Protein backbone atom coordinates (compact mmCIF):
# COMPACT_ATOMS: atom_id res chain seq x y z
CA UNK A 1 0.00 0.00 0.00
CA UNK A 2 1.18 3.53 -0.24
CA UNK A 3 3.24 3.79 3.15
CA UNK A 4 5.08 0.91 1.60
CA UNK A 5 5.63 2.31 -1.64
CA UNK A 6 6.70 5.49 0.13
CA UNK A 7 9.49 3.76 2.00
CA UNK A 8 10.40 1.82 -1.37
CA UNK A 9 10.30 5.48 -3.42
CA UNK B 1 36.78 -23.65 -4.01
CA UNK B 2 36.89 -19.98 -2.39
CA UNK B 3 34.54 -17.36 -3.57
CA UNK B 4 34.73 -15.71 -7.38
CA UNK B 5 35.43 -12.07 -7.91
CA UNK B 6 31.59 -11.72 -8.73
CA UNK B 7 30.81 -13.63 -5.43
CA UNK B 8 33.19 -11.14 -3.12
CA UNK B 9 31.02 -8.57 -5.10
CA UNK B 10 27.82 -9.96 -4.01
CA UNK B 11 28.97 -10.41 -0.41
CA UNK B 12 30.40 -7.21 0.63
CA UNK B 13 27.34 -5.86 -1.18
CA UNK B 14 25.38 -7.54 0.95
CA UNK B 15 27.84 -6.45 3.97
CA UNK B 16 27.71 -3.24 3.71
CA UNK B 17 23.67 -2.52 3.73
CA UNK B 18 23.34 -4.69 6.49
CA UNK B 19 25.51 -3.23 9.10
CA UNK B 20 23.92 0.17 8.73
CA UNK B 21 20.32 0.13 15.28
CA UNK B 22 16.56 -1.38 16.16
CA UNK B 23 17.65 -0.26 20.27
CA UNK B 24 18.01 2.80 21.04
CA UNK B 25 16.44 3.91 24.79
CA UNK B 26 14.39 0.78 26.01
CA UNK B 27 16.06 1.48 29.89
CA UNK B 28 14.96 5.14 30.08
CA UNK B 29 11.26 3.58 30.12
CA UNK B 30 9.21 2.28 32.97
CA UNK B 31 8.34 -1.70 33.47
CA UNK B 32 4.74 -2.83 33.31
CA UNK B 33 2.77 -4.66 30.35
CA UNK B 34 1.61 -1.26 28.71
CA UNK B 35 5.20 0.61 28.37
CA UNK B 36 7.07 -3.06 27.83
CA UNK B 37 4.19 -3.44 24.42
CA UNK B 38 5.06 0.43 23.61
CA UNK B 39 8.70 -0.30 23.44
CA UNK B 40 8.35 -3.58 21.33
CA UNK B 41 6.45 -1.79 18.49
CA UNK B 42 8.59 0.88 18.76
CA UNK B 43 11.61 -1.76 17.97
CA UNK B 44 9.39 -3.45 15.63
CA UNK B 45 8.68 -0.18 13.74
CA UNK B 46 12.62 0.76 13.86
CA UNK B 47 13.39 -3.08 12.16
CA UNK B 48 10.91 -2.43 9.57
CA UNK B 49 12.53 0.46 8.34
CA UNK B 50 15.92 -0.85 8.43
CA UNK B 51 14.85 -3.86 6.66
CA UNK B 52 12.92 -1.71 3.78
CA UNK B 53 16.23 0.28 3.50
CA UNK B 54 18.19 -3.14 3.26
CA UNK B 55 15.87 -5.03 0.66
CA UNK B 56 16.00 -1.57 -1.75
CA UNK B 57 19.86 -1.89 -1.73
CA UNK B 58 19.55 -6.02 -2.61
CA UNK B 59 21.53 -6.48 -6.10
CA UNK B 60 18.73 -6.61 -8.58
CA UNK B 61 15.73 -5.91 -6.42
CA UNK B 62 14.81 -2.34 -8.13
CA UNK B 63 14.88 -4.46 -11.44
CA UNK B 64 11.67 -6.25 -10.34
CA UNK B 65 8.15 -5.11 -10.73
CA UNK B 66 6.67 -2.62 -8.32
CA UNK B 67 3.77 -5.18 -7.10
CA UNK B 68 6.62 -8.19 -6.86
CA UNK B 69 8.44 -5.75 -4.67
CA UNK B 70 5.97 -4.69 -2.11
CA UNK B 71 4.85 -8.58 -2.22
CA UNK B 72 8.52 -9.46 -1.42
CA UNK B 73 8.59 -7.42 1.41
CA UNK B 74 5.11 -8.12 3.08
CA UNK B 75 6.01 -11.59 2.94
CA UNK B 76 9.36 -11.15 4.69
CA UNK B 77 9.09 -9.28 7.34
CA UNK B 78 7.88 -11.29 10.22
CA UNK B 79 10.46 -14.02 9.31
CA UNK B 80 13.44 -11.17 8.63
CA UNK B 81 12.12 -9.63 12.50
CA UNK B 82 12.14 -12.85 14.04
CA UNK B 83 15.94 -14.06 12.80
CA UNK B 84 17.22 -10.36 14.07
CA UNK B 85 15.51 -10.92 16.92
CA UNK B 86 17.34 -14.60 17.18
CA UNK B 87 20.92 -12.53 16.24
CA UNK B 88 20.15 -9.98 19.28
CA UNK B 89 19.71 -13.25 21.54
CA UNK B 90 22.76 -14.29 20.54
CA UNK B 91 24.74 -11.10 20.27
CA UNK B 92 27.04 -10.22 23.75
CA UNK B 93 24.96 -7.13 25.36
CA UNK B 94 26.28 -5.17 28.69
CA UNK B 95 25.31 -6.86 31.70
CA UNK B 96 21.49 -6.47 32.13
CA UNK B 97 20.66 -5.20 28.39
CA UNK B 98 19.70 -8.85 27.19
CA UNK B 99 17.80 -9.50 30.51
CA UNK B 100 15.89 -6.40 30.43
CA UNK B 101 14.95 -7.17 26.72
CA UNK B 102 13.95 -10.64 27.56
CA UNK B 103 12.15 -9.33 30.63
CA UNK B 104 10.03 -7.28 28.32
CA UNK B 105 9.16 -9.25 25.83
CA UNK B 106 7.53 -11.68 28.50
CA UNK B 107 5.20 -9.12 29.99
CA UNK B 108 4.14 -7.19 26.81
CA UNK B 109 0.61 -9.48 26.63
CA UNK B 110 2.50 -12.31 24.74
CA UNK B 111 0.97 -15.90 26.31
CA UNK B 112 3.94 -18.22 26.95
CA UNK B 113 3.06 -20.78 24.80
CA UNK B 114 4.39 -18.41 21.87
CA UNK B 115 7.34 -17.25 23.94
CA UNK B 116 8.31 -20.98 24.83
CA UNK B 117 8.82 -21.75 20.80
CA UNK B 118 10.47 -18.10 20.02
CA UNK B 119 13.30 -18.84 22.68
CA UNK B 120 13.61 -22.11 21.84
CA UNK B 121 13.87 -21.38 18.58
CA UNK B 122 16.63 -18.68 19.68
CA UNK B 123 18.05 -20.53 21.91
CA UNK B 124 19.04 -23.36 18.80
CA UNK B 125 20.26 -20.38 16.09
CA UNK B 126 23.20 -19.47 18.70
CA UNK B 127 24.12 -22.97 18.52
CA UNK B 128 25.16 -22.53 15.00
CA UNK B 129 27.27 -19.83 15.96
CA UNK B 130 26.67 -17.72 13.08
CA UNK B 131 28.77 -15.06 11.68
CA UNK B 132 27.43 -11.52 10.40
CA UNK B 133 27.87 -12.74 6.88
CA UNK B 134 25.86 -15.32 7.93
CA UNK B 135 23.05 -13.77 9.07
CA UNK B 136 23.04 -10.75 6.28
CA UNK B 137 22.96 -13.58 3.51
CA UNK B 138 20.42 -15.59 5.37
CA UNK B 139 18.12 -11.86 5.61
CA UNK B 140 18.85 -11.36 1.98
CA UNK B 141 17.72 -15.13 1.04
CA UNK B 142 14.46 -14.51 3.12
CA UNK B 143 14.07 -11.68 1.54
CA UNK B 144 14.64 -13.00 -1.88
CA UNK B 145 11.92 -15.54 -1.61
CA UNK B 146 10.14 -17.11 -4.96
CA UNK B 147 7.63 -19.07 -3.38
CA UNK B 148 6.06 -16.15 -1.80
CA UNK B 149 2.57 -15.37 -2.47
CA UNK B 150 1.29 -12.53 -5.25
CA UNK B 151 4.88 -13.08 -7.13
CA UNK B 152 3.54 -12.02 -10.82
CA UNK B 153 7.75 -13.17 -12.08
CA UNK B 154 9.05 -15.84 -9.84
CA UNK B 155 11.67 -16.43 -12.34
CA UNK B 156 12.84 -13.33 -11.44
CA UNK B 157 13.14 -13.72 -8.07
CA UNK B 158 14.94 -17.15 -8.32
CA UNK B 159 17.32 -15.59 -10.38
CA UNK B 160 18.61 -13.24 -7.37
CA UNK B 161 18.13 -15.77 -4.48
CA UNK B 162 20.14 -18.61 -6.23
CA UNK B 163 23.49 -16.59 -6.00
CA UNK B 164 23.08 -15.89 -2.53
CA UNK B 165 22.42 -19.53 -1.67
CA UNK B 166 25.44 -20.79 -3.47
CA UNK B 167 27.73 -17.64 -1.61
CA UNK B 168 26.27 -19.20 1.95
CA UNK B 169 27.16 -22.72 0.68
CA UNK B 170 30.76 -21.56 0.34
CA UNK B 171 30.56 -19.36 3.68
CA UNK B 172 29.92 -22.54 5.47
CA UNK B 173 32.99 -24.38 4.43
CA UNK B 174 34.94 -21.11 4.98
CA UNK B 175 33.61 -20.41 8.62
CA UNK B 176 32.64 -23.64 9.76
CA UNK B 177 34.89 -26.58 8.23
CA UNK B 178 34.84 -29.05 10.87
CA UNK B 179 30.46 -29.39 10.57
CA UNK B 180 29.89 -30.14 6.73
CA UNK B 181 26.35 -30.65 7.48
CA UNK B 182 26.08 -26.48 8.55
CA UNK B 183 24.61 -25.46 5.36
CA UNK B 184 22.11 -28.01 5.67
CA UNK B 185 21.44 -26.98 9.44
CA UNK B 186 20.78 -23.06 8.23
CA UNK B 187 18.45 -24.47 6.17
CA UNK B 188 16.50 -26.32 8.78
CA UNK B 189 16.45 -23.21 10.76
CA UNK B 190 14.66 -21.18 7.96
CA UNK B 191 12.06 -23.85 7.81
CA UNK B 192 11.52 -23.46 11.62
CA UNK B 193 11.21 -19.90 10.88
CA UNK B 194 8.41 -19.86 8.51
CA UNK B 195 6.36 -21.15 11.56
CA UNK B 196 6.46 -18.22 13.32
CA UNK B 197 4.36 -16.60 10.43
CA UNK B 198 1.23 -18.36 11.97
CA UNK B 199 2.41 -17.83 15.58
CA UNK B 200 2.80 -14.13 14.67
CA UNK B 201 -0.74 -14.06 13.54
CA UNK B 202 -1.90 -15.87 16.51
CA UNK B 203 0.01 -12.92 18.97
CA UNK B 204 -1.72 -10.44 16.51
CA UNK B 205 -5.09 -11.34 17.21
CA UNK B 206 -4.79 -11.92 21.07
CA UNK B 207 -3.33 -8.12 21.66
CA UNK B 208 -6.24 -7.08 18.93
CA UNK B 209 -8.76 -8.78 21.45
CA UNK B 210 -7.10 -6.98 24.69
CA UNK B 211 -7.58 -3.75 22.58
CA UNK B 212 -3.89 -2.82 21.42
CA UNK B 213 -2.88 -0.11 18.90
CA UNK B 214 -0.21 -0.91 16.84
CA UNK B 215 2.10 1.94 15.28
CA UNK B 216 1.28 3.02 11.07
CA UNK B 217 4.14 1.37 9.84
CA UNK B 218 3.42 -2.09 11.51
CA UNK B 219 -0.32 -1.80 10.48
CA UNK B 220 0.27 -1.13 7.03
CA UNK B 221 3.20 -4.11 6.79
CA UNK B 222 1.52 -6.69 9.20
CA UNK B 223 -1.80 -5.68 7.58
CA UNK B 224 -3.66 -5.16 10.99
O1 LIG C 1 11.84 -11.64 20.71
C1 LIG C 1 12.00 -10.50 20.29
C2 LIG C 1 11.01 -9.84 19.42
C3 LIG C 1 9.75 -10.23 19.57
C4 LIG C 1 8.53 -9.80 18.90
C5 LIG C 1 8.38 -8.54 18.30
C6 LIG C 1 7.18 -8.17 17.69
C7 LIG C 1 6.15 -9.07 17.70
F1 LIG C 1 4.99 -8.73 17.12
C8 LIG C 1 6.24 -10.31 18.28
C9 LIG C 1 7.44 -10.66 18.89
N1 LIG C 1 13.19 -9.78 20.69
C10 LIG C 1 13.50 -8.38 20.26
O2 LIG C 1 14.52 -7.84 20.63
N2 LIG C 1 12.60 -7.81 19.46
C11 LIG C 1 12.76 -6.41 18.93
C12 LIG C 1 11.62 -6.05 17.96
C13 LIG C 1 11.78 -6.74 16.60
C14 LIG C 1 13.16 -6.44 15.98
C15 LIG C 1 14.27 -6.87 16.91
C16 LIG C 1 14.14 -6.18 18.29
C17 LIG C 1 14.17 -10.46 21.58
C18 LIG C 1 13.72 -10.47 23.06
C19 LIG C 1 14.75 -11.21 23.93
C20 LIG C 1 16.13 -10.56 23.81
C21 LIG C 1 16.62 -10.59 22.37
C22 LIG C 1 15.61 -9.92 21.41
Amino acid sequence: HQLLRYLLD
Amino acid sequence: MELTPDQQTLLHFIMDSYNKEITNKILKEAFSAEENFLILTEMATNHVQVLVEFTKKLPGFQTLDHEDQIALLKGSAVEAMFLRSAEIFNKKLPSGHSDLLEARIRNSGISDEYITPMFSFYKSIGELKMTQEEYALLTAIVILSPDRQYIKDREAVEKLQEPLLDVLQKLCKIHQPENPQHFACLLGRLTELRTFNHHHAEMLMSWRVNDHKFTPLLCEIWDV
